[PDB]
């Protein structure tokens, strides 16, 4: 029988947004360093995704 | 669909209302998506519950309660001189309704006419209190005793020596119950 | 086959004879009951209308029994090989009693001696204090009262003290049984670690447990069978080795073959039926049986002598072996040119779902 | 076979000509069937036993010359197929169709007088 | 309150099975006249004749 | 000449597909290649059943999937046909009569009210008042028990499990009021040609007003918990919707029938015992799916508390049971005192009262839909035939017209919203 | 003879505290046995909880009449 | 079987049967379903024949007497018995003995008598 | 239970009878002894309890059974009478016959119900006699 596409889809959008958070928790532990600029860069990170 | 005749003063629904007809505030329309107020609602009267009284009885300690027109087991009475009451008329076999008793009878040594013969298959019967309603003689009752599982079903072809040790037995409450209900019967 | 049956005490029976709630008028005894020929003999009974008494030592195992008959029908006592009083009432209202009772290994409570002649001694000892009618002993192929095996020895005993105290008793000698739930073709098929030490070399004449069951019927409906010896056994004789190719050719088992060579091995059998509880399949006088092969008796009575074909293992391995075939999607075999086509007239991706 | 898999519109047959066409489809999906059959169903018989004794079943009914009757006997026919080639019917119905698999067998009447004497009536 | 008393309490004196003038009276009932098991209807029947 | 002239097939029966007219053109409503489009799919089939609860006890319904949804389902019934309406024509009346407690078996004395309906109809006899009364107030404690059963077993499947545990409760003690007229906790044999079996006990109307006091509390409880539920609404919202239509066409009766927008109840359309003298109203839902079924069901828990509590005011007195020995029994003292009694009491219980010919259709407004029974009389003593129409019966089989191309988990919640208990759909 | 009595004892009491039982309603005692897991009546206090597979089981519940046409299930289960 | 004495007497207060068509106890009770068994737990009650006739005479000055069975509505139906014949006459629902006065001289004279008479 | 409850009853049984209940009963309770089975079993009556809740019993055995209960005492348990056998004259019937103990639900055990014929075979068959010679 067909498998639903959906099971792909679960897996591959979790697939990327999880490495999408995972790109982020550097920055929760080094913001203070990273400031204004960081911030900006993360925005835009964040902004793309 | 609907009767002949003029239709239904006003069956016919009102036209839909659109989204911006609708008389429910933004405020109390958002509020109530994002905060689930009407599952909290349900949830704190799970909380009225816990507070409340439990409705459960400790078996077998405290028991529920039954009627004198209950329907458990079959028993067999007597008279107060201690002869049998049933004189083998079989109206209790023909009204049972699965069958369930086989009634052989002949005369008696002193001439009597009374049952040889007197089996209940327990796993025939339905408990309907047919045979104890067509008695002339109240011969056929059924006690409130509903605990008896048994361990093999050969122990459920009841003779007439288990019914009669029966209403030895229960004779007291068979009374008892008769003795409520018999101006309703 | 007829409707009356003169006992051979003398009393008459009257049957009807149909299925559960008929009359067969027969009343059995089976000893040992709940191992894997009595539910074929009980069962045999009890679907035509005949009273069994079925003695158990335990309550559990003996519950399969009962489906097989009406109300009234099987009757289960608590016996013990050692207490003669449940022996005793056991067999009291019997026509026929069975004495299938038998162990392969010793136990902490039983030696080969204690259950093939103790218990055969105690139980024929009631059958003789009533006047029984029929009792059939069922001893075991290769039974010789001088034998290195303790097995055949000791139930080639039982074969002595049963005609001495009971002339007209019914011996049959079953070959290896095989067939549903049974220690033959079940052990080839399940065990993985298997051990022996004559190469699985033992060749015999394998018989259906279910024709064993049939033919035990017979003989109580045979008035002619009564004080003569059987030999019931299948068609082709057979080594174990080809036994066990018929089980691999068709359920693709791969098992393990130690063979350890006999002195390295029955020493070291005792101690593991010593501190293992159960039955491990492999024990001092197991491994002894191994070297035997079945010799068949020339003077005893066979399948024929009951109007009765025996079969041979191979036409049955298929059904009692299907159960234990893994065939998933994965094993099948590579797809042809022909059918890889047909995929081409299906989607095999539900895209909007 | 809108409802079901193998469902078939009860139709009425126009003639003998239709009628016999009718029957000798029946038999051909069924001795067809008979591999499937036995794989499902278990049935410890040669596919040659299941297609002879599929054959007896329609050898019943060979002398039957009313319209009326055939198409009753096609349609029970139909039915029986449906049933069966869905797996609907179990081992036991399937296997019970076998007159053999019964503990007294195949032999259930009396081959003469004189043995169904001598075992009153059977 | 609550079923206070039992049933089995309940006085057996007490209670009444009643009868109804007409139908249950000794002296002005001709079982006849209320028979109506007797006069039931017959169904009525018309054919295309 | 049939069945001769059908021997040669001369004869062809007219079929329906015969009388096929085609759709007029001008009014008239509304290939293979490379493309996938040609492409076909496979389905699977999936065995569904038995679910835990005990009124869906005996379901095999299999259903075809297109993934997810489904494609057609085949119901497979008959796993409780027990042979009722055989055994009806071996036994008198009187004894027949137990066998309709066990049809639907969670509305016990209702499905006895129409077997002694119908037999009252062939007899000609009109039952006493305050056996009306008696049977109409327990016909609505019996709509009450099994709308109890059928709201909170509904919400189990659909997974809400504790207003299931606090309607039983309700239930536990309205079932008290079965055990006390009769001496059975569910079948109670109670409600007989010719009015009720016993009198009711002398303190019983008290202790449903008691009970009455407080059940709208419960209800509101019960629906604290689910009709504002956003879980709940969409998980009913918009599943298994039926046609106005189609409903009748299907044959659907009561809520099946109601939830669509038809306005229609046996009650008020063909009255029968005090259901004339109480007033009630009639839920009727407008979406057609199986969140105005529930919400129609709901509304008939305040409707039958309505109607118990009107008929404790008018309850009137005198014979709870037909005045006339040749149908119904005699009391116990007339039958050990008065000859005419003892005879009257002794053929009724051997041969039973003779039912005069004719046959009869009879139907209430039972809990799940329309009840009915077909009865033959052939002026004996037992029924010539008996034939049941059940509610759930036609609501089973439209079960593949309404869930098709909806989810599993949608077909569960079609299933509850659909009052079936399997020994109604098999008789 | 004591120690093995011991592990008796104490497998028969986890036997007998967690009671989990298969089901088959066929018909009305299941009802009956509804009423068991209610309130009034309640099965999990002694610690009976009814589960739907026969792996997670201990007991079967043969509660209404078995028909032919469920036998097959019924000894299947 | 045998050795317990319920198992043999065919109720507590009487040893054999009252009717030609009862079965005794000895054979009822043989077979092997009743090995391993307790024969003082089987159910054995009392013989009726025995405790009615253990009954006094009702002595009546009256030639027809009725008889309810002793409990109004909890009795048997009301029946009607003729004492005219110098013996005791016995109410065919329950069994009790009923006797007219002015066979009392004659009935005393019994060697045997079918109830108590006292 | 609840700790109000709990407490009260603790001041009033003592903590060696509350071990007692809560091995069997299960709960901690209080109550008028109302009278003693044949069998041993004791009677508690509380008209302030929760309804159904009134009335309880204590079993004498420590393998306890429902079946224990004696009959008369079985309708009072069941609420089915208001009146305990101690003051019901029902039970002051002098029946020779009647059971002289109390004999409890007797399967699972070799005291098990045995049923039986109780007729004679229905045809006699004649007895061979062979005239002499
Ligand atoms: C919003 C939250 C509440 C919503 C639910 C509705 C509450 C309600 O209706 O309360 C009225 C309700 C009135 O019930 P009632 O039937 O009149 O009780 C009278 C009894 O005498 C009462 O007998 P009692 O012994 O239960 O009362 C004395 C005492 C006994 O308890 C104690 O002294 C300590 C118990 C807890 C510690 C041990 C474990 O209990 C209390 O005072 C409450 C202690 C427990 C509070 C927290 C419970 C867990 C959450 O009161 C309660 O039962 C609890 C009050 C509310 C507690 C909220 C927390
Ligand atoms: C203690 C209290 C909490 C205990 C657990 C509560 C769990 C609640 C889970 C509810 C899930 C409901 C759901 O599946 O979705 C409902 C819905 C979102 O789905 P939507 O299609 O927008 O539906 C509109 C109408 N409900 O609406 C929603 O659920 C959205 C509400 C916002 C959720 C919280 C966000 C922060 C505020
Ligand atoms: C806790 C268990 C305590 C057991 C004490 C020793 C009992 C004993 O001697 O048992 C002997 C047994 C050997 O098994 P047996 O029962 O003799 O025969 C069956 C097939 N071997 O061997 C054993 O079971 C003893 C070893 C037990 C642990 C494994
Ligand atoms: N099957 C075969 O391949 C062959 C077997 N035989 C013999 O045929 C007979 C039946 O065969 P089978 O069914 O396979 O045997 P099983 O081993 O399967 O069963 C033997 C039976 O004997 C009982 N039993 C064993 N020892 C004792 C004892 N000490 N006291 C009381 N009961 C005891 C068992 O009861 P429990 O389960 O409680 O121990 C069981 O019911 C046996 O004598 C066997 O040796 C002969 C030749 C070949
Ligand atoms: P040839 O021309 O000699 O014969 C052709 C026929 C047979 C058509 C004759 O010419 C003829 O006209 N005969 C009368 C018509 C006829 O045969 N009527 C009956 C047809 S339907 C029928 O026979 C159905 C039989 C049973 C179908 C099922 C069989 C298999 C069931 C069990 C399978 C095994 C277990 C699953
Ligand atoms: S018990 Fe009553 S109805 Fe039954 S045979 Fe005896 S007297 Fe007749
Ligand atoms: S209660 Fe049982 S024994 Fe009595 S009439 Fe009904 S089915 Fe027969
Ligand atoms: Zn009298």
């Amino acid at each position: 029988s067909p498998f639903n596409i959906s099971f792909f889809i679960y897996g591959l959008v979790f697939l990327l947004l999880d490495l999408e958070i995972l790109l982020l928790y550097p920055f929760a532990v080094s913001e203070y360093v990273n400031s204004a600029y960081g911030l900006a860069a993360a925005l835009i990170f964040i902004g793309i995704i | 669909a609907t009767p002949a005749g003029p239709p239904p003063k006003n069956f016919r629904l009102p036209p839909p209302k659109n989204w911006d007809e609708e008389s429910e505030s933004t405020i109390d329309k958002v509020g109530k998506y994002f905060l689930m107020t009407e599952m909290l609602r349900g949830m704190y009267v799970l909380l009225e519950q816990f507070f409340r009284p439990p409705y459960t009885i400790y078996y077998p300690f405290e028991k529920g309660p039954i009627s004198p027109r209950f329907r458990g087991e079959h028993a067999l009475r007597r008279y107060p001189s201690g002869e049998e009451r049933c004189i083998a008329c079989k109206l209790c076999e023909a009204v049972c309704p699965a069958q369930a008793i086989t009634i052989e009878a002949e005369e008696r040594a002193d001439g009597s006419r009374r049952t040889t013969r007197y089996d209940i298959d327990m796993t025939k019967c339905i408990y309907c209190g047919f045979c104890q309603e067509s008695c002339p003689v109240d011969a056929i009752v059924e006690s409130p005793n509903a605990e008896y599982a048994t361990e093999t079903r050969e122990e459920l072809l009841y003779n007439k020596e288990k019914l009669l040790a029966n209403g030895d037995k229960w004779e007291p409450e068979l009374a008892a119950a008769i003795r409520a209900d018999a101006p309703y019967r | 086959i007829s409707d009356i049956h003169i006992t051979r005490t003398g009393k008459p029976l009257i049957r009807i004879q149909g299925g559960r709630s008929s009359l067969g008028e027969h009343t059995a005894t089976v000893f040992g009951a709940t191992g894997q020929l009595g539910r074929y003999i009980v069962n045999r009974l009890a679907r035509q209308g005949c009273t069994v008494i079925v003695p158990y030592r335990e309550e559990m195992a003996k519950r399969h029994l009962k489906v097989s008959g009406d109300l009234g029908r099987v009757i289960f006592m608590e016996f013990d090989l050692r207490n003669t009083q449940s022996i005793e009432e056991s067999v009291r209202h019997s026509d026929v009693v069975y004495n299938l009772i038998g162990r392969d290994y010793p136990t902490k409570n039983f030696s080969l001696a204690d259950v093939h002649i103790e218990g055969t001694e105690r139980i024929v000892e009631a059958v003789a204090k009533y006047d029984v009618d029929r009792f059939i002993q069922v001893s075991t192929y290769n039974a010789n009262p001088d034998s290195t095996c303790e097995f055949f020895r000791t139930k080639g005993i039982a074969e002595k003290v049963a005609r001495h105290v009971f002339p007209e008793t019914t011996i049959v000698r079953p070959a290896p049984m095989f067939g549903f739930e049974d220690r033959l073709l079940l052990k080839l098929a399940s065990v993985t670690n298997l051990f022996t030490s004559n190469h699985m070399r033992e060749k015999f004449w394998p018989v259906h447990v279910n024709e064993v069951g049939e033919a035990l019927e017979r003989m109580l409906y045979d008035d002619s069978t009564a004080g003569q010896t059987f030999e019931l056994y299948g068609p082709r004789q057979y080594s174990m080795a080809q036994i066990a190719e018929l089980v691999d050719r068709e359920i693709y088992k791969k098992r393990r073959h130690i063979n350890l060579p006999k002195p390295i091995l029955q020493p070291l059998a005792e101690l593991i039926n010593r501190v293992l509880w159960w039955d491990t399949g492999l024990s001092r006088d197991q491994v002894e049986r191994e070297f035997h092969d079945q010799v068949i008796d020339p003077t005893a009575k066979t399948f024929k002598d009951l109007g009765m074909e025996p079969t041979d293992i191979s036409k049955w391995t298929y059904h009692y072996l299907l159960p234990y075939r893994p065939s998933t999607y994965y094993d099948l075999p590579p797809s042809t040119e022909k059918e890889m086509r047909e995929e081409r007239k299906y989607l095999h991706v539900l895209d909007d779902q | 076979v809108q409802p079901t898999k193998f469902a078939v519109t009860v139709r009425q047959s126009r003639n003998w000509a239709d009628a016999k066409q009718r029957v000798i489809a029946a038999y051909r999906a069924w001795i067809r069937a008979a591999p499937e059959i036995q794989t499902m169903y278990s049935i410890p018989f040669p596919v040659s036993h299941i297609r002879t004794r599929i054959r007896q079943e329609f050898e019943r009914h060979r002398y039957v010359n009313k319209l009326n009757v055939v198409d009753v006997l096609l349609q029970q026919s139909n039915a029986d197929f449906q049933e069966t080639m869905n797996f609907w019917r179990q081992q036991s119905h399937v296997m019970a169709f076998f007159k053999e698999e019964h503990f007294r067998g195949e032999k259930r009447l009396p081959s003469n007088f004189i043995t169904g004497f001598l075992e009153g009536r059977n | 309150y609550n079923r206070n008393p039992s049933p089995g309490d309940n006085p057996p004196l007490e209670y009444t099975d009643p009868v109804t003038i007409p139908a249950g009276d000794i002296a002005d009932n001709p079982y006849w006249k209320r028979d109506f098991r007797r006069n039931y209807p017959r169904p009525s029947v018309i054919a295309q004749a | 000449a049939e069945p001769q002239d059908g021997f040669q097939g001369t004869r062809l029966i007219p079929t329906g597909a015969d009388f096929q007219s085609p759709p007029d053109p001008f009014i008239d409503e509304g290939v293979d290649e490379d493309s996938v489009e040609g492409r076909k799919v496979r389905h699977y089939t999936v065995n569904f059943g038995p679910q835990h609860p005990a009124a869906h006890g005996v379901l095999r319904l299999i259903l075809e999937l297109n993934g997810e949804e489904i494609v057609r389902a085949d119901p497979h019934v008959g796993l409780l046909h027990r042979g009722t309406e055989k055994l009806c024509e071996y036994k008198t009346y009187m004894q027949a009569l137990p066998y309709f407690d066990r049809l639907d078996y969670v509305s016990m004395m209702t499905n006895e009210q129409v077997f002694s309906l119908a037999v009252e109809k062939l007899l000609n006899i009109e039952i006493p008042p305050r056996a009306k009364f008696i049977r109409t107030m327990f016909g609505e404690i019996t709509r009450i028990l099994n709308h109890l059963m059928s709201v909170l077993s509904h919400a189990m499947d659909v997974g809400a499990l504790t207003p299931f545990l606090w309607g039983f409760e309700e239930r536990e003690k309205l079932m008290e009021f079965y055990e006390r007229v009769s001496g059975a906790r569910l079948h109670a044999a109670y409600v007989r040609p010719g009015g009720v079996h016993q009198d009711i006990p002398v303190g019983l109307l008290d202790d449903i007003y008691q009970w009455a006091t407080q059940f709208g509390d419960r209800i509101d409880e019960t629906e604290e918990m689910l009709t504002d539920n956003r879980i709940w609404i969409n998980r009913l919202k918009g599943v298994g919707v039926v046609s106005a239509a189609d409903a009748l066409n299907l044959s659907f009766t009561g809520v099946m029938l109601r939830g669509s927008g038809v306005p229609w109840d046996v009650r008020k359309s063909s009255p029968y015992d005090a259901y004339d003298q109480v007033e009630f109203d009639v839920p009727v839902g407008i979406n057609g799916d199986c969140y105005d079924r529930y919400l129609c069901r709901m509304e008939e828990f305040r409707q039958s508390l309505r109607i118990i509590h009107q008929c404790l005011n008018k309850m009137p007195a005198g014979p709870v049971r037909y005045e006339d020995y040749k149908i119904t029994p005699p009391p116990r003292a007339a039958m050990k005192e008065n000859m005419e009694a003892l005879i009257h009491h002794f053929l009724l219980f051997t041969k039973g009262y003779a039912v005069p010919p004719g046959d009869t259709y009879t139907a209430i407004e039972a809990p799940k839909g329309e009840m009915g029974v077909y009865v033959v009389s052939d002026g004996s003593e037992r029924p010539y035939r008996v034939h049941i129409r059940a509610p759930g019966f036609a609501h089973l089989s439209g079960f593949d017209h309404i869930t098709r191309g909806h989810l599993l988990a949608d077909a569960v919640a079609v299933i509850g919203t659909m009052d079936l208990v399997f020994g109604e759909v098999d008789r | 003879q004591y120690a093995l009595t011991t592990l008796d004892i104490i497998t028969n009491w986890a036997r007998q505290g967690s009671f989990w039982p298969m089901t088959f309603g066929l018909a009305c005692c299941a009802v009956e046995m509804m009423h068991l897991s209610t309130p009034r009546y309640d099965q999990d206090r002694l610690g009976i909880i009814f589960r739907a597979s026969p792996r997670q089981s201990d007991v079967m519940i043969v509660a209404g009449t078995l028909t032919n046409k469920m036998a097959p299930a019924l000894r299947q289960v | 079987t045998g050795r317990p004495a319920s198992a043999v007497m065919q109720a507590p207060n009487r040893a054999e049967v009252w009717s030609r068509s009862q079965r005794p106890r000895s054979e009822a009770m043989a077979g092997p379903r009743f090995e391993q068994t307790d024969f003082d737990a089987q159910p054995r009650p009392w013989a009726a024949i025995e405790l009615i006739h253990k009954q006094p005479v009702r002595w009546t000055h009256d030639r027809i007497v009725a008889c309810d069975g002793g409990g109004g509505p909890h009795g048997h139906p009301k029946i009607y018995i003729n004492t005219d014949k110098p013996e005791i006459a016995t109410c065919n629902y329950c069994g009790l003995p009923f006797a007219n006065e002015h066979h009392r001289k004659y009935l005393e004279s019994l060697p045997q008598t079918s109830y108590p008479l006292n | 239970s609840y700790p109000t409850r709990t407490l009260a009853n603790l001041r009033k049984i003592g903590l060696k009878e509350y071990f007692r209940q809560l091995l069997y009963i299960g709960d901690t309770k209080y109550g008028e002894l109302v009278g003693v089975d044949k069998f041993g079993n004791k009677f508690y009556e509380n008209k302030e309890e929760l309804p159904l809740r009134t009335r309880w019993v204590d079993y004498a055995k420590h393998d306890y059974d429902a079946a224990h209960i004696e009959p008369m005492w079985h309708a009072w348990i069941s609420y089915q009478v208001d009146t305990p056998p101690t003051r019901e004259p029902l039970t002051q019937i002098e029946r020779p016959w009647a059971p002289k103990e109390h004999v409890p639900n007797r399967s699972f055990t070799r005291g098990a119900y045995k049923p039986y014929n109780t007729t004679q075979p229905k045809i006699q068959s004649w007895e061979p006699k062979a005239a002499p010679r």
